[PDB]
DNA sequence: TAAGTCACATGGTGCCGAGGCCGCTCA
DNA sequence: TGAGCGGCCTCGGCACCATGTGACTTA
């Protein structure tokens, strides 16, 4: 702000406090920082404790540090010598604190290295010369000679450990400049002083102050999270130190460079370095785009270097050759999620039983990274191959005897996402829909998806398939066949019999969508009466309580359904044949209706609570019998006098925007003339 | 005390051409040696496709220690899924320059090699069978020492070793019978029968042959100046997919 | 020791439901074979209805003695509290499933549009890269570059060590 | 804990009874398989399967096991799906950044 | 199609 | 001249007391 | 926020086997 440099020009007690508070509120600009350090260094009337308090509490940059600020600072870090006596000596504690503040925030590398020979600066120059050395060509034997000469020099304190840290960084960086580990051996072998040097503190209170100031500073220029990440990685680089006419692709540093020398660009065969992963532009600044640049410079074919690299590093992951099979798997996924030829090659060479046996976790990850984006090149033969692959993985999962193994279901969810991507395009939609029907056939087999050994993975895959069917049925512009929206009766009645409320909601959603599509179709076809059978069976099982009077329920005649009720003892025989065949009698929706009833009691602040833990006609009648005079006046849900009205009031609460059970309420409100007015 | 670091190679690279570029880059002539060895000469170890190609690259300047004697050994067979690995001793900084040149010239994918427990047992089996100029194989018996570093809770058992003397090892081998893999067939089953320890399951960090070599999980260090053909072959079958 | 009781009754109920399911399957196939002579080659459309009648018998029994225990709240038996614990952990996670599924489906749509954009970009850049033309003493040059490096480094050393008050990036 | 022990005894009694019924059923079906020399399966009559369709503490065990491992499987499905989803967010952030980079490279 | 559907029916029988 | 025995001098693994910083840690 | 115990851990001194090479002898 203008208050800061106004105080600065005034200084050319109250001004100090104003400068402190305006720095704590705004922070100085780079010319303001230049003027402040120029005023602070040149004069000596200001107290030294106030000088270090300023450099530790007042210098707060707002944006980029310009080169002129560094050049002005470097002018003040010098010492009086035999060729310069007119300038006064800057206090060494002020120089050390300024270098520490620099830690807090090819020529310049030599500038900082020649300042490293100062004894009092060595405790803070070392992170700067570590962070300056980012490339192998930066180091040189003259730098090594100077570092060793000053390290083994007597009269110093921090030189051995810190210079050993510098040499360790150089050894970790270049792998050249003939061996210098024996030079490290010549320097101290205590592993204690450089152990304390390798972790450095930056006064995290001041870091938080600068964090809040910089967050108050420019939008989309230094956000807080990236600043914290950059500071953390700069500290971790210190921490983990224990262990010409044509232009190469490495030396390209900016997007401007690629333009004028694209026909003069030489792509190197250094695939491992450029595929395996900073304010300075260097070779690693543009490492993201290298994989695409190779496939642009060399025309796409199944012989290019990134394709071979992905294939080899995936075979290494499958063969348990790599120590960490989670550092290159995201790289392979990011490269091969696009670029259809590589993904199709990976699918052809890896999606089978043989590589499933080797490692199913990495196969599951590559199926999550490749399958949802794949679009086939040859339509014929894809369906048979995918049926073979899904059958192989299903036998592999089911021979184990453990129903917890969810790899088949997870890969099924992935291939339903592939079917989503396929049916988003109007072409090859029949292949995707037939593959969806095959997946529905595999998901509903009673080896993983049972009524005793549950598997919510299979239910998630099934409701994903039903969601994709509902989203497919809303597309009028695509002239798909009518037979590809039914899944047969044998799946629908089975999943109606299943006790999963989300799955029943998805089934009701599928019925609602397919009827709204089938309304324009003729009223008497092979599948219209099939949908009519579906909705009449589901409505009879859900609301009507007329199962025994029907011809059949889910393909089963009600005589067997009654004979199961025979020899099935119930403690009270008031209403046995209609007690538990309703919305409150469904195994997945029994206690849900009780939760909804309790929430309705809580919302209306009713003094009466439904003490019985089951909603049926007998319990409803007994509940009105025990508290008749209280029910008659006030203290319960309004507008309800019978069990049917209670079910309607429950259905109102299930239609609210708070539950994942919208579709059952809409199904009952749609195909019931009594409930058609509640839509 | 020459530690050999092992790196696999994704391609069968031919070294008799293009090595003049390396000589020009390093400003020194290297002594590349070509050999065609047939390691599994035993009938039970295979009788066909046994030929390997052994390259011995050597940055020859002077011979006083490994500071000027960082050798490179390459082995290769074209009839394998992975066709080539290298191993290099010494600690010279020119070795990583050689590796960078090898990558940037041949376009190969290179990864470090880690040995499993059975791989280490097979390497200890391979490092005693010595080939003689009379074209015979000799088993030189060394007093082995299996050395473990288990990780247990509260650091209950930090480490434990199993020292096996030379005459006891040859007695176990003669008790089992005429075999050419003594450790995997006689020593390890005897240890399992006696102490109940399956050393192919336990975390095995090194097996030490006294006076000859001591192989580790990531490196092989040998008193002998070179590495014999059986060890190179067993490393080559180790990295197969 | 109560946790041991709950673990024990857990594997007992797992084996109980397993043996009852396979017992029902074996009983129904035994009825099929005993009514026939050797008819065991029944189609998928009949095995599925066998699975359907198994499933409805299972959930009908579950609801049937769900009627028996939850009709009168005793609030003293620990099996009762087991039922409320099981129900309250069953119905808790229902909304988050559909929320995560919808969010990841929107993510998949983002993948689809990003892939389409990158396919277009690669197509355009392959078309442009085929239109560019093909790609096409130094003894004193390296010496004068070495001289430049030595002179500039000596200049840096003389500017720093002499205390000269104007350090600048001199090319 | 006595009620838990006697209910454990009751359920293992029921388990043993069901194992007996399995053993007798499989012995009968194996005897009928032995007495039937026809290896090829006879086609099943629909009327016989129709007559089968007209004819017929267990459910507490069923609902307890079902709800318990159902909740466990849903919880672990959240864990794996959330890890996959945050991986997708990171990959999409990187992909959008490099998409903008390729768009700028195309323009230049 | 028909062979694939029969193969799925074989899976269902084998389940 | 190839192979063997020898003491010799250095390499090296294991061990442990001293002491220091760290690592939470709790009031 | 401030003292504070405990695992870590490295220094280094000691203890012992392990080891490579020259000197010397044998064939």
């Amino acid at each position: 702000s203008l208050i800061l440099d106004d105080i600065i020009l005034s200084l050319t007690k109250t001004t100090l406090s104003l400068l402190y508070e305006k720095s704590k509120q705004y922070g100085l600009s780079s010319p303001q920082l230049q003027a402040l350090v120029r005023l602070l260094c040149e004069t000596s009337i200001i107290d030294t404790v106030t000088k270090v308090y300023i450099v530790e509490n007042c210098f707060l940059p707002d944006g980029y540090l310009t080169k002129e600020l560094l050049l002005e600072i470097i002018n003040h870090l010098g010492t009086p010598t035999v060729f310069s006596r007119y300038r006064i000596q800057t206090p060494p504690v002020l120089q050390s604190a300024l270098c520490k503040w620099l830690v807090h925030v090819n020529i310049s590398s030599s500038i900082w290295l020649h300042l490293w020979q100062f004894s009092f600066l060595q405790k803070w120059i070392t992170p700067l010369v570590i962070w300056q050395a980012t490339t192998p060509v930066d180091v040189k034997p003259w730098k090594l000679s100077i570092i060793k000469r000053c390290a083994m020099h007597p009269g110093y304190r921090d030189a051995p450990g810190s210079a050993t840290l510098i040499l360790q960084r150089f050894q970790c960086l270049v792998g050249a400049s003939s061996q210098i580990t024996e030079s490290i051996i010549t320097i101290n072998c205590n592993r204690k002083t450089l152990k304390s040097h390798r972790n450095l503190k930056l006064d995290a209170h001041f870091l938080s102050i600068l964090k809040r100031i910089l967050s108050r500073a420019h939008p989309a220029n230094f956000p807080a999270d990236t600043v914290q990440n950059t500071i953390d990685m700069y500290l971790s680089e210190i921490h983990q130190l224990g262990a010409d006419s044509t232009v190469s692709l490495w030396d390209v540093t900016s997007l401007e460079q690629l333009a004028q020398n694209w026909p003069q660009l030489h792509i190197p065969n250094d695939v491992d370095y450029m595929m395996k992963p900073r304010k300075v532009m260097s070779r690693d600044s543009l490492k993201h785009l290298y994989s695409s640049i190779i496939l642009i410079k060399n025309s796409r074919d199944e012989s290019s270097s990134p394709y071979e690299w992905c294939i080899w590093q995936l075979k290494r992951c499958f063969a348990h050759q790599i120590e960490t099979p989670q550092e290159v798997i995201p790289i392979i996924i990011s490269v091969s999620s696009m670029d259809n030829k590589l993904s199709s090659r990976i699918i052809q060479t890896f999606c089978n039983l043989k590589y499933l046996k080797l490692d199913e976790l990495t196969l599951k990850k590559v199926c999550g990274g490749i399958l949802p984006l794949w679009k086939p090149e040859l339509i014929s033969g894809t369906r048979e191959f995918f049926v073979k692959f899904m059958a192989s993985i299903f036998m592999w999962s089911t021979r184990d005897g453990h129903d917890n193994n969810c790899t088949f279901s997870e890969t099924c969810f992935y291939v339903l996402q592939m079917i989503t991507n396929w049916v988003l395009d109007d072409k090859l939609i029949a292949l995707g829909l037939t593959l969806l029907h095959d997946m529905q056939s595999l998901l509903t087999l009673d080896k993983i998806f049972n009524n005793a050994t549950s598997n919510r993975f299979s239910t998630m895959a099934f409701i994903s398939s039903l969601d994709i069917l509902t989203q497919l049925s809303k597309q009028t512009k695509s002239d798909y066949a009518i037979q590809y929206l039914i899944v047969g009766p044998d799946i629908m009645n089975k999943v109606f019999s299943s006790d999963d409320p989300l799955l029943l909601s998805a089934a009701c959603r599928y019925l609602v969508a397919t009827k709204n599509k089938l309304m324009q179709y003729p009223s008497t076809n092979k599948f219209v009466r099939m949908q009519n059978q579906y909705i009449m069976d589901l409505t009879n099982y859900l609301y009507r309580n007329k199962v025994l009077s029907s011809k059949s329920l889910f393909g089963v005649s009600p005589d067997f359904f009654k004979q199961i009720l025979e020899n099935l003892y119930i403690p009270t025989a008031d209403f046995k044949n209609a007690k538990f065949f309703t919305i409150t009698g469904i195994p997945a929706l029994s206690y849900i209706c009780i939760i909804i009833l309790r929430r309705l009691e809580t919302a209306e602040n009713t003094k009466i609570k439904f003490t019985s833990g089951i909603i049926n006609e007998e319990t409803f009648n007994n509940f009105f019998r025990v508290h008749h005079d209280e029910i008659g006046q006030h203290g319960w849900i309004k507008g309800v006098n019978n069990i049917h009205d209670l079910r309607v009031k429950i259905l109102m609460h299930l239609s609210n925007t708070a539950n994942p059970y919208r579709d059952i309420a809409a199904f009952l409100f749609t195909y019931l003339k009594s409930l058609s007015k509640y839509s | 005390p020459y530690t050999w670091k092992f790196l696999g190679i994704s391609k069968q690279l031919s070294l008799e051409n293009g090595i003049a570029k390396l000589n020009q880059l390093l400003n020194l002539e290297v002594d590349l040696d070509i050999q065609t060895i047939r390691v599994p000469s035993d009938p039970d170890g295979g009788t066909a496709a046994d030929e390997y190609i052994r390259y011995e690259m050597r940055l020859d300047i002077s011979n006083l220690d490994e500071g000027t004697y960082s050798k490179f050994i390459f082995l290769g067979n074209s009839k394998m899924e992975v066709p080539m690995f290298l191993c290099y001793c010494g600690t010279d900084n020119r070795n990583e320059v050689v590796l960078q040149w090898l990558k940037a010239e041949y376009g190969v994918i290179m990864w470090p090699i880690k040995f499993e427990q059975k791989t280490m047992i097979k390497l200890a089996d391979a490092s005693i069978v010595h080939v003689t100029k009379e074209n015979i194989e000799q088993i030189t018996w060394f007093s082995s020492k299996l050395y473990f570093e288990p990780e247990t809770q509260d650091k209950n058992l930090r480490q434990f070793s199993i020292e096996i003397p030379r005459e006891s090892c040859e007695g176990l081998a003669l008790g089992y019978g005429n075999t050419m893999h003594p450790y995997n067939d006689a020593i390890v089953p005897y240890i399992y029968n006696e102490t109940g320890m399956a050393v192919e399951r336990l975390p095995l960090t090194s097996v030490i042959l006294a006076g000859h070599t001591k192989i580790m999980r990531e490196s092989i260090v040998t008193s002998t100046r070179s590495l014999r053909n059986r060890v190179l072959a067993v490393v080559l079958q180790s990295i197969q997919f | 020791s109560s946790e041991k009781q709950w673990e024990r009754i857990q594997q007992l109920e797992k084996e109980h439901v397993e043996v009852y399911r396979e017992l029902l399957i074996t009983l129904d196939r035994l009825y099929l074979i005993r009514k026939h002579n050797h008819a065991v080659i029944l189609s998928h459309t009949q095995q599925r209805l066998l699975e359907i009648r198994h499933q409805l018998q299972i959930n009908l029994e579950k609801t049937a003695l769900l009627i028996r225990l939850l009709e009168k709240p005793d609030n003293t038996n620990v099996l009762f509290t087991k039922l409320q614990n099981l129900l309250e952990e069953s119905n808790s996670l229902d909304y988050e499933l559909l929320q995560s599924l919808g969010a990841q489906s929107s993510l998949h749509k983002q993948l689809i549009e990003s892939r389409a954009e990158r396919d277009e970009l690669m197509s355009k850049l392959i078309e442009l890269s085929s239109k560019f033309p093909k790609p096409t003493t130094a003894g004193k040059q390296v010496e004068v570059e070495k001289e430049n490096e030595t002179i500039q480094e000596l200049m840096i050393a003389l500017q720093i060590h002499s205390g000269y008050t104007n350090i600048s990036y001199t090319i | 804990k006595d009620v838990l022990d006697v209910y454990i005894k009751n359920l293992e009694n029921q388990i043993g009874n069901k194992r007996y019924f399995l053993k007798q059923a499989q012995g009968a079906i194996d005897e009928i398989t032995k007495r039937s020399l026809d290896t090829e399966g006879k086609p099943v009559n629909s009327e016989v399967f129709t007559e089968l369709l007209r004819k017929p503490p267990i459910g507490f065990s069923l609902t307890s096991n079902f709800l318990s491992l159902r909740a466990q499987s849903s919880s672990e499905w959240l864990s794996l799906m959330n890890d996959q989803s945050v991986d997708q967010k990171a990959m999409l952030l990187l992909q959008n950044n490099i998409n903008s980079d390729l768009k700028e490279l195309l323009r230049k | 199609n028909d062979i694939t559907q029969d193969f799925l029916n074989l899976i269902s029988i084998s389940s």
